[PDB]
């Protein structure tokens, strides 16, 4: 170590020639493969590749769909990858007309299998779900390939276009009149304990609050009826041991001015969505509240 | 409906503009057909096909 | 839109004496909270002083501080201050502003100041009746003690006589931690503590309802054949009242414990404070440490 | 002792498209802007006797 | 240019077989007690904490505080360890007893059960890397199994304990050790069970007094339901200093359980080899 | 949709066409992706706009 070594500012990652160019220059050998520029070499987002059967890929052809991993309770597929739209079928929050529309969209054996597996078991819904991230690609086929980011912005190969996050309009939720400049977005699953069986509500919440306790206090204010239902079931129906009235999972952050309303088209049917233009994913785990 | 990317990429002739009102007021009050507004830097002009 | 700024410049529009600037220079690498993020802000928004109010409650001030965004102070210039917003997982140098002693490896929480000693430390930038009030950075046990004292005072205040409530508040408000003595200022009981009391009561009700007979009877059965200082000090708190378990069912026990864990988390959360820093270094004079930022 | 009598490596042989006789059916062309192209087409005009 | 790394020097002579054994572990998670630039091999692994009178829960508490790092390169005279940073992806080895899937959230646990690097008196005891639901199941089953410690005489209790020990996860079945040894329970698990029971007992009697006062004011009709639930529970069956002491004891016994009550994810997986022994995952801390 | 008038106006390359079957048979049996057939003389190509 010496003074000049300390003074020297670090090398620019962009002005050093890459390893392949280094080797070719060292031997002074030509190659057919273009090598001077490496694509995705400066993508800071972390991505993964997922295989999914043809029946499940609908409304996820467009980039920006939220991707969930669901448990089948079986050893043959073990896990399936489904979108928030498919969960729209099961959620009580979604209206009748939209439910009919996106139920007519998912008329495939795989989607119906997913629904049967979801309703079959005795567990609560959130125990069967694991969130992966947002998708931005599609290669269609009998088995389709989806690439999903799990930490970062949504953009194509050259960053020449940034993708948004699409939320169906019935699931979108806000609790403040004037938005804070920075918004955090959360996934909420809340259970209503009626007589026969629990009806789950599914929401995506955009909020300025980052503290857990304040956020959960606001949520308990907004969902008082479901807490009353939880206590009522605890009283009337012993030997049923419910847990939780709802769970909250954090996934992402975006600016308030990026929020917009839009529609999605698939097989000449229009679904209306809320659109988070420059959304960047940052996943948390399910935290439960009562 | 208009090809805004072609407008951005192609060369242009510079003129002194003479809106009577504020340019954003002229846009907001719909002085023109075929308006487009964007803020900051929008990269969409770079994807030629 | 305008992306959130990471570097914030603060300028005092009040005129500064050389003593004021000298005081500012000492504060480099300390934590200062701000209400909103802009590239250039005025000093009024800086610090905790803006929220000091006739209500005076400690609980509401604790609530307000939780929602502000935390920044570290970079080096000072004439009439300017540079603040930096840390990022999760990176390594930082932080200044021990308060009198609390830090230790290697413990977790730090941000909390409104509570007075200590002669109560004459308040020289921090009094100019135009604005004051530079900064929150305390304290290790987890002290924060847990503070929150526990506040909640216990709130719960005890119900239906107890006014004079014995005063006595309980007097004995509870003082805290001895790590060979130093601190005292909570203005322990007002109000709506903010009331909501926490309600949630605590609900969680305790559910815990009492859920707990199995095995869980309840464990302590009673243990005292029949064990004997220790821990046990005898433990059983003094309980109400004074061969066999086989009346009902064995591991599946029911598993489900019941699973729900009881959720209820215990609900009860725990209201005294837990979010960890902002985790430290692994210390200046041997305790004035500074290097920490990992989280939250 | 044990002895090693030489060490050998696979002398791989190289295959080129333009050298294969299958290339006779092709008319191979290089086009650097191919990634920007969406679709290409040819049009025919026929009048019958 | 190098990356930042931590150097470990072995204070024992190593054969070629030993170093060949080490290089097999070139992506395993090694816990380290302190973030320090140069360390001696005794500090590696969990062998430094192993004890005869202590067990699982104290090891869990200690693992909470240790620094996780990945072995990066093996050389003569030294080992290179890399400490991961939040938000980046890394390669880890599946040293646990269970296969992984894409999207799994992993958490670190003390090992329950081939041995690695038996030096004169020191062993490289690496921890378990396990998906979170399995860890929750293990914690609950072990805690309940310790709760039956006093009743072990009866055959029904023994059958329940044996059922609790055997656990099945995806395509894998294994048994967890009984925390009762020589008909006695270790002090740490004894403290955990006593804390659980004390919290339950104290809450049972403390709750009603405050509930009946607070529910009269209630604007959310829930606290009256809590009072009614407590009344049903009771029908199925003091100086202010004492009240203060009981409240403080309730909260102090509550704090004793936080190691068992909650746990944190350290890795989330998105890649798995057919060789599944290894996977690439992003680090969370 | 394809604008056949542009093909009809622009210069074309002379080719000896080879349909194995009759042209109207290959067109009627839907061999070609897009097709336009007209009889007599169609004035469409004359109204340039």
């Amino acid at each position: 170590m010496d003074a000049r070594a300390v003074a020297k500012r670090p090398r620019d990652p962009a002005d050093e020639d890459n390893e392949l160019v280094t080797a070719l220059k060292a031997k002074r050998e030509v190659n057919t493969i273009s090598v001077r520029y490496l694509y995705h070499a400066d993508h800071q987002a972390l991505t993964a590749r997922f295989f999914v059967p043809e029946g499940l890929v609908e409304f996820e052809a467009q980039p920006g769909a939220l991707l969930i991993r669901m448990e089948t309770g079986c050893d043959s597929p073990r896990h399936l990858y489904i979108s928030l739209y498919l969960l729209g079928i099961r959620a009580s929050n979604v209206s009748a007309s939209t439910r009919c529309l996106l139920e007519s969209v998912y008329t495939a054996s795989a989607a119906r299998a997913a629904l049967q597996w979801l309703d079959l078991g005795p567990h609560l819904l959130h125990r069967r779900l694991e969130t992966l991230g947002c998708v931005k690609t599609v290669s269609l086929g009998i088995t389709s390939l989806l690439t999903c980011v799990m930490r970062g912005y949504l953009y194509n190969t050259l960053k020449t276009e940034v993708f948004a996050l699409m939320i169906p309009k019935d699931m979108y939720l806000t609790w403040e009149e004037t938005r804070g400049r920075l918004q955090y977005v959360y996934l909420i699953i809340v259970y209503d304990y009626d007589g026969p069986e629990t009806r789950p509500g599914i929401y995506v919440l955009t909020s300025s609050i980052a503290h857990w306790q304040t956020l959960v206090d606001v949520a308990r204010g907004k969902f008082a009826r479901e807490r009353c239902s939880f206590v009522n079931r605890r009283i009337t129906r012993p030997r049923q041991i419910p847990l939780c009235t709802g769970v909250i999972q954090k996934l992402g952050w975006c600016l308030a001015d990026d929020i917009h309303t839009s529609f999605l088209v698939h097989k000449e049917l229009k679904l209306s969505v809320v659109r988070l233009d420059n959304f960047s994913v940052e996943l948390g785990d399910f935290r439960e509240f009562v | 409906m208009e090809n805004w990317s072609a407008l951005e990429l192609l060369p242009k002739v510079g003129i002194p503009t003479d809106f009577l009102t504020h340019v954003k007021t002229s846009a907001g009050e719909e002085m023109f057909e075929a308006l487009r507004i964007y803020y900051g830097d929008d990269p969409e002009r770079y994807n030629i096909h | 839109m305008a992306a959130m700024e990471a570097n914030i410049f603060c300028t005092f529009d009040h005129k500064l004496s050389i003593a004021d600037v000298g005081k500012l220079t000492k504060l480099v690498a300390a934590v200062v909270p701000i209400p909103q993020r802009l590239h250039l802000i005025k000093h009024y928004q800086l610090g905790l002083h803006q929220f000091v109010d006739h209500t005076r409650g400690y609980v509401r001030l604790r609530g307000l501080l939780r929602n502000m965004t935390l920044t570290l102070m970079r080096r000072v210039e004439g009439n300017q201050i540079l603040l930096h917003v840390p990022t999760h997982g990176l390594l930082y140098t932080v200044l021990n502003t308060g009198p609390v002693t830090w230790e290697k490896g413990d977790a730090l929480c941000v909390l409104p100041p509570l007075f200590h000693g002669p109560l004459a430390r308040e020289n921090l930038l009094t100019l135009g009746q604005w004051e530079l009030v900064l929150p305390w950075i304290v290790p987890m046990p002290l924060a847990l003690e503070i929150n526990q004292r506040l909640l216990i005072m709130g719960l005890f205040s119900l239906d107890r006589s006014y004079e014995e409530v005063k006595a309980a508040v007097q004995q509870l408000q003082t805290i001895t931690f790590r060979d130093a003595t601190f005292t909570i200022p203005d322990p007002v009981i109000d709506q903010h503590l009331l909501i926490d009391m309600k949630t605590a009561c609900l969680s305790m009700s559910m815990v009492a309802n859920l707990a199995s007979e095995l869980t309840m009877t464990y302590v009673r059965k243990l005292a029949l054949e064990d004997s220790s200082m821990l046990l005898v000090k433990c059983q003094e708190l309980l109400m004074r009242l061969p066999a086989r378990p009346q009902h064995v069912s591991p599946d029911d026990e598993i489900a019941r414990l699973s729900a009881l864990f959720v209820m215990l988390r609900q009860l725990d959360d209201l005294i837990r404070e979010q960890v902002v820093f985790t430290v692994c270094d210390v200046s041997p004079d305790n004035k500074s440490a290097t920490c990992i930022f989280k939250g | 002792f044990e002895a090693i009598f030489g060490t050998f490596c696979n002398r791989l042989e190289w295959v080129y498209f333009l050298t294969s006789g299958l290339a006779a059916a092709a008319h191979a062309i290089k086009f650097h802007d191919l990634n920007k192209l969406t679709t290409g087409k040819m049009l025919f005009h026929v009048q019958v006797p």
